[PDB]
């Protein structure tokens, strides 16, 4: 995640193993139950896309759901690209590039790039955009997996 | 399971039923106004005859602690 | 929560997973028992409204009680709005807006707004107002759930 | 509790959940056994009255004993008020007020007030006065609960 | 369960009853003066005849360690 | 249980009895001098005849390892 250091700057720090394991354990115990979404939300505080793929990729089991989510993440990403067209002409030397759906999904962007966008002024909340897609896709799952 | 399929047993305490209702209501994502409509309507409708009778005597304006204490012996 | 940093300022820091889990475990084990209220009170030390909705939303089970509480929180909030009318004329550029019942419930306010009110001079104790509503609603529950 | 910070001042910090739980677990396991008193004493190091009511209020079970203790705490408090009369004339602007039995019991005092008394120069050990009442009342219990 | 429904068994130790009393008293939220009234009154009143007899001999002014040691053999 | 009620069984090892004694002595709060008096006195007095006999042969001045090894076969 990207956290504020004592000095008063935003720097990246790694997520903790008993945080990781707590994510694992939630999924083990409460599967598709709604409490998973606030839980997720708390444990995703200050998290990167990269950390969010890590959390999704580290799941075991419920592979039908994991595929449905993936496909929702790509749909929501396809929709990001649709709604926000690429911008006019070449990229400025003085500036950094606008993200695509796949940069938001973490796929085409690097960590330093993910830190550029979030730490820069104005900052862009690429975590929160992926977060809604995850929560939206979580609703899809919850609604389906209701019996 | 759908919200319409939530119903109170003939021997099931209301209490255990009301818990089931706001759990399933917890998985409904509808506007609040619709969910208010569901609350006053569907809950009583799928309640068992013995408690249903009881709840009809509370009249309208009733709140959950009073409904929950009203159908306790049933 | 909003905690004091080493430098001597009040800054927000996230609540811990084994704190979260301790909240979960209390509820699992002691359900509606009175010891839940001091317990709550300790674990709510320095907590935001936002953190208080997180704690309430992360409950599983006892949904009749959770609904009774919600409805108590809104009643107490409706009462906040009644007792404290909105103030005269437009909001000053030099000042920040007075809260409503829904800002106290965390609903209409943002975190930075919740930090503005609490950290500012004079500070306003929107946590402690929600806390009484929670404790009051906890009494309602305890009294009902006595057998 | 009120602890010394790195900077070299005495500041309040909250007590830890696995400290709380360790207090709970002691009581669960060893009930009225004498080892409870040194144990208490260690876990009460640097503790406030407020934290001491928190610890007493968070007990479950042994309610006859909990009531006997309460009543001992009030007796010992009544005795504090008896032995130490209120002082001559109005309270000085330059000074802070002397405690009563109920301020020692934490009841009539606020936290900032409890920090004023302990951190100020000379400091007054209102923890240690309550601590003796707790230990004294612990002797009463231990002696009774011997079979 | 209501505080009036708290009573001592014919074979139940007082001690186990006094624990039940301050647990239920712990769920009453009334003014302290009323709760003092409940203490001196209801506790003895719902105490069993054998201990009740014992407690009448302690007279008034009695405290919990002395009541608790007084009804121990009963 | 009172300290006077602590006594050694007819088949109970002394050792198990001495443990019981300093546990109950651990719940006595009396002056050290009184607790010394209790140590030399009550321990032997409520000890069983077979070990009691043994302990009388150790004489006075004896310490706990020597008492504890003295009544081991008993």
């Amino acid at each position: 995640p990207i956290v504020q250091n004592l000095q008063g700057q935003m720097v990246h720090q790694a997520i903790s193993p008993r945080t990781l394991n707590a994510w694992v354990k939630v999924v083990e115990e409460k599967a598709f139950s709604p409490e998973v979404i606030p839980m997720f939300s708390a444990l995703s505080e200050g998290a990167t896309p990269q950390d969010l793929n890590t959390m999704l990729n580290t799941v075991g089991g419920h592979q039908a759901a994991m595929q449905m989510l993936k496909e929702t993440i790509n749909e929501e990403a396809a929709e990001w690209d649709r709604l926000h067209p690429v911008h006019a002409g070449p990229i400025a030397p003085g500036q950094m590039r606008e993200p695509r759906g796949s940069d938001i999904a973490g796929t085409t962007s690097t960590l330093q790039e993910q830190i550029g966008w979030m730490t820069h002024n104005p900052p862009i909340p690429v975590g929160e955009i992926y977060k809604r897609w995850i929560i939206l896709g979580l609703n899809k799952i919850v609604r389906m997996y209701s019996p | 399971t759908s919200i319409l399929d939530i119903r109170q047993g003939p021997k099931e305490p209301f209490r255990d039923y009301v818990d089931r209702f706001y759990k399933t209501l917890r998985a409904e994502q509808a506007s609040q106004e619709v969910k208010n409509w569901m609350t006053e309507t569907l809950l009583v409708q799928n309640a068992n005859p013995d408690c249903k009778t009881i709840l009809k005597a509370l009249g309208p304006g009733a709140t959950l602690e009073e409904m929950m204490t009203a159908c306790q012996g049933v």
